[PDB]
Parts: C-alpha cells; structure tokens; sequence
C-alpha cells in the first residue's frame, strides 16, 4: 500500500514578481506561454507545453 | 527559466533595477525493516526480499534488497551466538 | 512462466518454486528443509539498456524446522513502512499556519509492507487416514470453485464419485435436485 | 419430464426418510404412511399436480430397496442421508 | 503451453512457456482416487485518486473519486489412480469399459 498527497499555488504579474514551483508538474511558463500564444494565435497551438 | 524555483520581484524606476532572490527547500526520508525467521541451531538459514537486476560484467544476475542471514548457536541454558550479516540495498 | 535472459542465453523460471524434504522422527514430529520463492516480473519502467530487460521481483526462504503433526507454524516474516517528505517555501513566509499556508508547496508520500510465512504438515498412515485428507481437502477446492458461478461439472462431479469410494448415487442425486 | 421428475424427487425423500427411521435410529420420524403424506404435502406446497399416493408408495419402495442393496457402508449412508433429508424433516414437523 | 499475447521478446528468443511441473513418490491402494498436488490463490489490487478534501460525502461526493479495481482467482488440483490387472479376464473389463468411456 502507498499513500501520497501534494499541494501548492503559484502567482504571476507583469509588473510584479514570479512564484514558481517545478515539482508541481507545471511552471507559470506554461501559463504565460499558454495564453499569449493562445490569444496571439487565437487558439491552441501544439507548441505549448506537452506536459 | 524552465528550471528556476522561488520568487523574484520586478522593479523599475528610471535608470535602475533590482532583483531579489531566495528560496527554502527541505527533504525528509525514513525507512524501517523488521524481518524474522526460525531454524535449527547448526544449519544456517538465509532470507532476502527485493528485486534483481543485471549489470554488464555478457552480464550476470544481481540482487538488491534485504539479505539477512545468520547462524545460531545455543550454548548455556539461555544464551546464543549470531554470526549475522546483511544489507539493505 | 519461463523467460530467457541473455547470459547466447538460457532458460529462466519465474513463479512459486516450493521444494522440501520431510523426515518423520517421533510418533508425531517432522523435519522440513524447505526452500521457495514467489517471483514475478513487473517492468512498469526499469533499467533495460537494450541488453537484458528484467526485474525479477523475488522473495526467497530456506531453513529447517521441527514441527508437530497437525500444527500451524510461523516460519518467516517481514513488516515495513517507508515515508518521505518534500517541502519548499519562500523564506520568512508561510509562517502563519492559517494564513501563510498560501506559500508552502508540499509533497508527501508513504509506503507500508508486510510479509508472512506459514507451514503445516499432516502425517498419513494408511487408507483410512487418507480418505479424510483427500476428500476434505478436495471439498476445500470445490468451496471456492462453486463459490461464485453455479455451473454443473462433468469432471468435478465424476471425480467426487471417485473420492466417495450405484443406487445411493441415484437417491442422493434426486434429493439434491429437489433442493434447488 | 413433466410428471416423472416430481414423482422421483418425492419418492427419493420418502424412501430416504424411511431408511433413516428404520436403519439409522431416527425414531423421531413418524410412520411410513405419515412420511408418504409429508412427501405429498411438499409437492402440494410447490403447486405440483396431484401426485397419486399409491404411485408414490410403489416408486418409494423401489428406491428404498436400492438404498438397502447398495454396497455403501451403513455409517456413510446414514450420515449422507441425515444431511440430505434435513430440510425435508423440517417440513414434515 | 505458450501464450504470447504480449511478452518480453527482444528480437532474441520469443517465448513464455507457461508451465506447471510436479514430481514425487507415493504409496497407493489398487482402486483409489488420490489427491497428489494442489494450488488455490486469489490476487486483488486497487487504484484510487481524488481531489483532496472532496469526494468525502459518499452519496454526493462520489463525483470526484476515480476508481480502478480488479481481482484474479486461481486453483489447481492433481489426482492419480492406478488399477492392477492380473490376467485376461481382468483385462477385458478394463479395456472394454474404458473404451466405452
């Protein structure tokens, strides 16, 4: 038997800092690159993080 | 940036800039191993648990686990002798 | 099953190899230099370097013991937990537990394990003593067999007709039919 | 398959119950006629077509002879039946 | 037998060779059903995962768990039975009857 748990948040602001956590499975890099690429292209492009 | 961890705060007032950088990290690990066995005195018993994996020495079989073996000799009414050897790998 | 490794290679077996040597000493006592292992292969993901692909999870026991005739006997045992924790937080922060909980980042996991070995012999002298051992044990089989799916079975039933030892086979059958 | 299995099942329980009474010391069981009436009552409770009592008697006799001539040890027969004619007994009491 | 639905063949030797192998010695009466060897075994495993703190109301929260359960049961039985045969007469019954079987 094996049990496991995790928990964590992250923050971002153009004028402010950056709170990243890689253990989580997804950086903010996934986000800043997800939405500016999204709304730049209009929609999803496979260039985004395959994670 | 794909690997960074922690915080850093962006500031700009004209010509200057500054970046604060810090993080705290910790890690904790525990283990426990309780094997038990019976045998007669003079004959040796041996015991082991764990997987087995081959190295390239064309190669041979290699075991990784908890190989606990002993040799019990009962002497007095109550006393024993234990030439034990083992490893947790 | 049996699977070959590259040592050009040879035959390798993975299963439950239980072998022993029984010595009857007293009126009732026995001696068992038993050895065995329950092995399997997992290979969710493991170290295969395009060489020999194998994990061969195994547990292997061997020893000698004196045991009375009809007796439950503890031979070998293992029980173990394993915990690990991972934390990281911006320094000086997260310190107010109710409030600051918004800056920690936590990953915790555990693993527990246990293993137990038991053996039990029985002496058998002659035909009579044999019938109970076989018949009863066979019933222990049919218990789980017929436990879920209720099917009629040519082999099993007929074999029972063997273990029994023509009219009685008719009337007992009919009674059985009736009580469905 | 319509009137034959019903007769065989009732004849079998009546013959085995008589065996138990006569040969396996089941002195709590009633007389042969009462055992025959109880087997008829099992058929009636199941909604079975009326089974002739005398046809049941004749069949049951034949099955009783088969139980008697069987080369099965008595001890085994008595144990087997006693555990087979268990529900039946309950119904007849 | 050989199964090989999917197995470890590394372009070397392709084989599984499922097997069960018995050997022993026994004393047995002439016409007798005899239990030689036996195995019976079940094997269960479970897999669960859910967003924490949720799924806790069984009737309601059942909408967040994700469940995969499976079992395997197994049993194996061995029986032997000899018969002695002295002469022609004893032979006829054994052959004829068996052939009828």
């Amino acid at each position: 038997d094996a049990d496991g748990l995790n928990l964590g948040i992250q923050w971002a602001n153009k004028n402010a800092g950056m709170t990243q956590f890689t253990n989580s499975g997804l950086p903010i890099s996934t986000a800043i690159a997800g939405a500016n690429q999204y709304n730049k292209d209009g929609t999803i492009s496979s260039s985004l993080a395959s994670a | 940036l794909g690997s960074f961890n922690g915080i850093a705060a962006g500031f700009y007032q004209g010509n200057w800039a500054m970046l604060l950088t810090a993080l705290s990290s910790s890690t904790k690990n525990d283990i426990l191993a309780t094997p038990s066995i019976v045998t007669l005195d003079n004959m040796q018993a041996t015991f082991n648990v764990g997987q087995e994996v081959p190295v390239l020495t064309t190669v041979e079989r290699k075991t990784v686990g908890i190989k606990l073996k002993v040799k019990p000799q009962i002497n007095e009414g109550d006393a024993v002798l234990l030439e034990i050897e083992q490893e947790v790998s | 099953q049996e699977v070959p490794v590259l040592t050009t290679v040879e035959r390798k077996t993975v299963g439950i190899k239980l072998k022993v040597k029984p010595q009857i000493n007293e009126g009732d006592a026995v001696l068992l230099e038993i050895e065995q292992e329950v092995s399997s292969v997992a290979d969710s993901a493991s170290s295969t370097s395009s060489d020999l692909g194998a994990t061969f999870n195994t547990r292997t026991v061997n020893n000698a013991v004196l045991v009375g005739s009809g007796e439950t006997v503890v031979v070998g045992g293992l029980l173990d937990k394993t915990v690990t924790d991972t934390a990281d937080k911006v320094p000086l922060l997260g310190d107010i537990p109710v409030i600051g909980a918004l800056f920690r980042s936590d990953s915790k996991k555990v693993s527990k394990r246990n293993l137990m070995l038991f053996i039990r012999p029985t002496i058998i002298r002659d035909r009579d003593e044999y019938r109970q051992a076989s018949s009863g044990q066979y019933t222990a089989f049919n218990n789980a067999q017929t436990k879920q799916r209720g099917k009629e079975s040519s082999e099993a039933s007929l074999s029972n007709d063997l273990l029994h030892i023509q009219a009685f086979r008719q009337v007992s059958a009919a009674i059985d039919a009736f009580n469905l | 398959i319509s009137s034959q299995a019903q007769l065989e099942q009732l004849s079998s329980v009546a013959a085995g119950t008589r065996y138990l009474k006569n040969k396996c010391n089941r002195s709590d069981l009633p007389a042969d006629e009462t055992i025959y009436r109880a087997a008829v009552n099992v058929g009636k409770a199941r909604g079975w077509g009326n089974i002739d009592v005398a046809t049941l008697s004749q069949n049951s006799d034949r099955l009783y002879q088969q139980l008697l001539q069987d080369s099965t040890p008595e001890a085994t027969q008595c144990s087997q039946f006693n555990r087979q004619l268990a529900p039946f007994i309950a119904s007849l009491r």
